[PDB]
RNA sequence: AAGCUCGUAUCAGUUUUAUGAGGUAAAGCGAAUGAUUAGAGGUUCCGGGGUCGAAAUGACCUUGACCUAUUCUCAAACUUUAAAUAUGUAAGAAGUCCUUGUUACUUAAUUGAACGUGGACAUUUGAAUGAAGAGCUUUUAGUGGGCCAUUUUUGGUAAGC
RNA sequence: GAGAACAGAAAUCUCCAGUAGAACAAAAGGGUAAAAGCCCCCUUGAUUUUGAUUUUCAGUGUGAAUACAAACCAUGAAAGU
RNA sequence: GGUUGCGGCCAUAUCUACCAGAAAGCACCGUUUCCCGUCCGAUCAACUGUAGUUAAGCUGGUAAGAGCCUGACCGAGUAGUGUAGUGGGUGACCAUACGCGAAACUCAGGUGCUGCAAUCU
RNA sequence: GCGGAUUUAGCUCAGUUGGGAGAGCGCCAGACUGAAGAUCUGGAGGUCCUGUGUUCGAUCCACAGAAUUCGCACCA
RNA sequence: CGCGGGGUGGAGCAGCCCGGUAGCUCGUCGGGCUCAUAACCCGAAGGUCGUCGGUUCAAAUCCGGCCCCCGCAACCA
RNA sequence: AUGUUU
């Protein structure tokens, strides 16, 4: 009994932090564009403490931001590297959830030594119609607290569609 | 050796032996600051006020 | 040596606290302010005593070090270390300034005089008022005279005149007996930890109700 | 409830509410600031500000003016009275844009009596020109362009009605440089394809590309034109008889009013909750108290 | 060394009025000076461009100029032993009208108006403001207020 | 000192009325910043440790570190608030009101701005008190080590510092 | 604060809360939230002429600053700046 | 009286948690050929007003609500302070006389008002 | 008391631009020797003099001290 | 300001004095000889010539600015 | 050419 509170995809972020900027960023990058069919932005890094080799704007990672049937699609395709299982810690409190994959190389194109291996992370925003509220310029609002996403109605959302399910509390 | 450096000790009186006159105001008072495209044109409107005075004294 | 406290008796001084324009003041003397058994719930202690100054001073210290730890020890002794809760209700919070000059012969020759004489601290005091509480205690009316004892014993440490005076209010509370009894009848004070929280006829009627169940 | 939810009493206290038409997030006052303070040395003199607000299904061109007490409408335009001159679809695109800056400008010149003189751009052909002065006359109504918060792009409908009211006669300060038509990589405009926007020649394309292409779509959309019988190719002619019917009668013959505002007031305020008394108040939470017998 | 700044000991006198900050509201904006109208100067700290002086905020004075932002303002300015004439260039953020003439300018009509009621009705017009006067004779009944007998009251402590 | 122009008179180390400005005294810290005392409840997902746990924080003992509601005491270089004294301006004829002339300024526009012509209003011409009058000019002496008293106040233990 | 492979307590990605508790070259104070902060685009008003004004003040100078005028520009859709 | 565009004062307007909203309006909402902008038509742009919904925005109500606002023979004529004495007190400081006069606290009330224009069961 | 300096593994020290705690002599272990010394390899060794704050972190950017010392301390 | 000279492997120098092109010694490392060490013998590694620009069928070199070091000489706001 | 002790 919801006419529009139906919890649907907004975007689904695919992220590849690489350690270094050297020719393996080039190669994420153009591994995190093939599935997307979208140019990547690159992301630069803020300081340069320890431990990583990293420099203030180094452009060590690259992420794409996928929408609609495009991400839906992306999404059972990595789902199905997971078997279909996510852990509940996986949910985050405001109604998103995501899950890192390795060796990304077992769904579409093959090793490609040209390309390497890449580990991708995967991050879905969930909202309901409406969410424009929060994010045009005029008129500018806050969603309700009924028509705001929680992790219980993320995980309930999760298990019904795609029929996957979630581990311990 | 020092000396005192500073006061306003006796200052007052002094002003007050001769008083503190307020500064004389006057009518019409000077247009100096005035903005000078006002200005300019306050002057021709003097001058054709004065011709149309002189002009309609029969 | 400490300089003698009658060269630091008076509020001369504007406050001059340790701030971002100090930053080299020594730790004050007295560093406990609650004792005796200062878990006590408010219903155990009714009876309190000030220990009140009579005259606008500063009181250094280690003065009020001195004091509390004199009044603590004979109240401790005549009547057991948990008959009673003190607290100190002064904080030595003024810094006080000394000009150093080294006293020995010649001292003229290598010392400037009053050239750049602002001082470097020198200890710590707190300014007290005419009628400011300088010690409170409550206890048991039982325990009136040992109280009233102690305090009398700290007053010695005390520059200047101090009185003792029998408070009219329940322990460390702002109500009076009477009011406290009532209030305490009716229900509507709750102990929290060594102090209570009184209900008020404000603020959301689900808490009110939570808390307080005076209904 | 939350730990961030329901803010903490110092910060309440110490918080300094922005002005309620920046809370409500409709007036930029960075904006309006310049749009609206006078040169002082003219003592009086009103800037009208040519108000363009695009709501969904409606267009609002306002001439509005500034005071104390609060801003004062000129003459007000709406897409909505657009049927009136013979545009029933498309109410909020490009063409209705410039229909209603047209209708503003012709109906805030008549209220001013400036409609004979600066007839503005009669035969629009997409070119870029300002109303001119006309010598030995007087001035032409200047206005300037509010946007409020829409975002300046090139070809939006903002700038549409902009363009509709320069030529309706007002002296409305613009460059050309956000029109549809202008080429970013120069420093030219395309009067053509202006015009074309002007009279709705990207709509027809669209109708046209759609009618040879999936029927579905051209079904759904500009089905309201289906249901009327309105081609493509009939736009050009409704718009400029749209013009024409503008500058024949922009006289702003109102609704009828049925149902007076009285009786309209009446209807609204059976639907309208009350506000309890301080004895109401007082009751209800004696009975909540009350409730508490013993404890629930 | 001594520091004798443009803005030196303006610390709490160019401040914000506290959860009064941000943006200056229109009105007054769309104030309207004239050439010898009365203004009232007080800084606005958020408007760093066209700011009096220190020594003129509070300071009282007439408007000689009007340019496109700003008025100047005639202020009389204790120098010595005497005033001198200084000539402000204020932005309007600055200034606000004075009501220490509005009450001069409503007895003004009130006087006129009374005036010629009085030339109509009768002779009689008593124009002047007076200063409050002694109070006349009253009678005070004792009609359910009989005089309540109050005394000193002791000493006691009650802390 | 010399005076000069006037003297229906002008103004004032003062009050009143009206209207501003200030951030000191006080006050406040269950209000921001910075200090500061104590207990209480939640945080074992509190940082965790002891001890088991075959081991996990899992069961406890519990040192904390936060959060919540309280609590004692403070600030020249903190502050929501905020005096008293002191302080700006105004209390009319150089005013008010009505009509309309100039302009190359300004307005969409005789629209506004400024300066005007003409006309009307003297018992209190628009608070109090006072006024060996007011205004103006020139030219010159000496002085340019200060000190004391109440009050505010800085350095200093203090000083006839 | 809650979430995602390596990746933890600091890397990158996402959401929520967030009156400014950040940043604005430097000392401190004031000021600033669709900005004065961050990013981007275009630029040279950091230009010319000589006056007026505020502070310091003798109402001198110097420094700094304010508001105009007469030009030429920059920017923006524009008001403006 | 509701709603919208522009607003004035800028919390009595804000914040938290629920509830309700007829009509219209607003809004979410549907599409990507065109102008335009993005990693992403999410934002921005354009198109349709058609496919749907009041779920959210928004509006209003509720709450011994937080905050905020107002008033008070509430605290308190208290603190402080101008003026006075060959007043008290070793002093610290204090009292008195002629005046001005808070803040916290407490209690009570309130929770946007309003201008221009348009529109509405 | 003033004006300065330095403070780093047991010793001498290098850091230092908002790098990154490191090198010799020591010690240990293994080589070599019949066995020592000498050499030759490898390793550990500091919570950078203490405490508090500002930075994304910090000897190093960065406050109050503590320790060790050098120069001056004069005219009667 | 002026005139000059110098900057080259980790260190010290040549090659520069007109483009045919980076070398010598010490130092480092590996091997060889020796019972072992030094000397000795054979290898390898080490600058691309103080920083840029300029002219050259192909410049460390020739030219022009600039950084550091030294000598001499000069000095009205 | 040199190679220290027992
Ligand atoms: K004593
Ligand atoms: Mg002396
Ligand atoms: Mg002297
Ligand atoms: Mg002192
Ligand atoms: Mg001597
Ligand atoms: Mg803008
Ligand atoms: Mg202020
Ligand atoms: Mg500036
Ligand atoms: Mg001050
Ligand atoms: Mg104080
Ligand atoms: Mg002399
Ligand atoms: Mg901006
Ligand atoms: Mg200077
Ligand atoms: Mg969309
Ligand atoms: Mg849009
Ligand atoms: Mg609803
Ligand atoms: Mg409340
Ligand atoms: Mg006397
Ligand atoms: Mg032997």
């Amino acid at each position: 009994q919801n006419p529009m509170r139906d919890l649907k995809i907004e975007k689904l972020v695919l992220n590849i932090s690489v350690g270094e900027s050297g020719d393996r960023l080039t190669r994420a990058s153009k591994v995190l564009e093939q599935l997307s069919g979208q140019t990547p932005v690159q992301s630069k890094a803020r300081y340069t403490v320890r431990t990583f080799g990293i420099r203030r704007n180094e452009k060590i990672a690259v992420h794409v931001t996928v929408r609609g049937p495009k991400a839906e699609e992306i999404l059972e395709r990595g789902l199905k590297v997971k078997e279909y299982q996510l852990r509940d810690r996986n949910f985050s409190a405001t109604g998103n959830f995501g899950f890192g994959i390795d060796e990304h190389i077992d769904l579409g194109i093959k090793y490609d030594p040209s390309i390497g291996i890449f580990g991708m992370d995967f991050y879905v925003v969930m909202n309901r119609p409406g969410a424009r509220v929060t994010r045009r310029k005029r008129c500018k609002g806050t969603v309700g607290n009924s028509h705001k996403t929680t992790k219980e109605d993320t995980v309930s959302w999760f298990k019904q569609k795609y029929d996957a399910d979630v581990l311990d509390k | 050796a020092k000396s005192k450096n500073h006061t306003a000790h006796n200052q007052t009186r002094k002003a007050h032996r001769n008083g503190i006159k307020k500064p004389k105001t006057y009518k019409y008072p000077s247009l100096k600051g005035v903005d000078p495209k006002f200005r300019r044109n306050h002057k021709h409107a003097l001058h054709g006020t004065a011709k149309a005075l002189a002009a309609a004294k029969k | 040596a400490r300089r003698p406290a009658r060269c630091y008796r008076y509020q001369k001084n504007k406050p001059y606290p340790k701030s971002r324009y100090n930053r080299a003041v020594p730790d004050s003397k007295i560093r406990i302010y609650d004792l005796g058994k200062k878990k006590a719930t408010v219903d155990e202690f009714p009876l309190c005593v000030h220990l009140v100054s009579n005259e606008l001073e500063q009181l250094s210290s280690e003065a009020l070090e001195a004091a509390r730890i004199c009044a603590n020890k004979y109240m401790t002794t005549v009547s057991g270390r948990d008959a009673f809760h003190l607290r100190v209700r002064v904080h030595p919070f003024h810094v006080l300034r000394i000009n150093k000059m080294l006293s020995c012969a010649g001292a003229d020759r290598l010392q400037q005089g009053m050239r750049g004489a602002w001082g470097k601290p020198h200890g710590l005091a707190a300014r007290v008022d005419i009628g400011q509480i300088i010690f409170s205690v409550r206890t048991k009316d039982s325990n009136k005279d040992v109280v009233v004892e102690g305090l009398r014993r700290a007053r010695y440490k005390f520059p200047g005149q101090q009185k003792i005076i029998l408070s009219k209010k329940w322990g460390f509370t702002n109500l009076d007996r009477p009011e406290y009894l009532k209030k305490r009848e009716a229900g509507e004070v709750k102990d929290d930890g060594a102090f209570v929280k009184f209900l008020s006829k404000k603020g959301s009627l689900e808490n009110n109700i939570r808390e307080f169940p005076e209904y | 409830a939350f730990q961030k939810d329901a803010k903490s009493s110092a910060y309440s206290s110490r918080f300094q509410t922005p002005f309620r038409r920046r809370r409500e997030g409709k007036t930029d006052y960075y904006q309006r600031k310049r749009l609206v303070t006078q040169h002082k040395a003219k003592y009086n003199t009103p800037k009208y500000r040519l108000v363009v607000r695009f709501t969904n299904k409606d267009i609002i061109c306002q001439i509005i003016s500034s005071t104390i007490t609060g801003d004062v409408v000129l003459a007000a335009a709406y897409s909505h009275e657009l049927p009136r001159y013979g545009i029933t679809h498309g109410l909020t695109n490009w063409a209705a844009a410039y229909a209603t800056g047209l209708l503003i400008a012709r109906r805030t010149l008549q209220k001013l009596g400036l409609d004979e003189t600066y007839k503005g751009v009669e035969e629009v052909e997409g070119e870029y020109e300002l109303t001119e002065a006309v010598e030995d006359g007087p001035r032409p109504f200047k206005v300037f362009l509010d946007i409020g918060l829409q975002r300046t792009t090139t070809g939006a409908r903002v700038f549409g009605a902009l363009k509709g009211a320069s030529d309706g006669g007002l002296y409305v300060p613009h460059s050309e440089n956000r029109f549809p038509g202008w080429d970013f990589e120069t420093e030219e405009i395309d009067p053509e394809l202006l015009r074309s926007y002007i009279f709705g020649g990207h709509v027809s394309q669209y109708m046209e590309e759609l009618a040879d292409d999936d029927e579905e779509r051209f079904s759904e959309l500009f089905k309201g034109y289906l249901a009327d019988d309105i081609d493509a190719d009939s736009l050009e002619d409704i718009y400029t008889s749209a013009h024409e019917a503008i500058r024949a009668d922009p006289a702003f013959k109102p609704t009828e009013k049925k149902f007076t505002k009285e009786q309209y007031a009446a209807e609204s305020k059976k639907y309208r909750q009350t506000k309890l008394s301080k004895e109401e108040r007082a009751a209800r939470v004696a009975a909540k108290i009350a409730a508490l017998a013993g404890q629930q | 060394g001594k520091s004798h700044g443009y803005r030196s000991r303006t610390r709490y006198m160019f401040q914000r009025d506290f959860r009064k900050h941000g943006a200056v509201h229109l009105s007054t904006y769309l104030k309207v000076y004239k050439v010898g109208d009365i203004v009232d100067i007080k800084a606005n700290g958020s408007i760093q461009k066209g700011m009096p002086h220190k020594f003129y905020q509070g300071k009282t004075g007439v408007v000689y100029n009007v340019t496109k932002s700003s008025v100047g303002v005639i202020i009389n300015k204790m120098v010595g032993n005497r005033y001198l004439e200084k000539r402000l260039n204020l932005r309007v953020e600055h200034i606000k009208h004075s009501k220490c003439r509005q009450e001069f300018l409503e007895r003004v009509k009130a006087n006129a108006a009374k005036r010629a009621e009085a030339k109509a009705q009768g002779v009689a017009v008593q124009l002047k403001r007076q200063p409050a006067q002694p109070r006349e004779s009253r009678i005070v009944s004792t009609e359910g207020n009989v005089p309540q007998t109050l005394a000193p009251v002791p000493y006691e402590t009650f802390i």
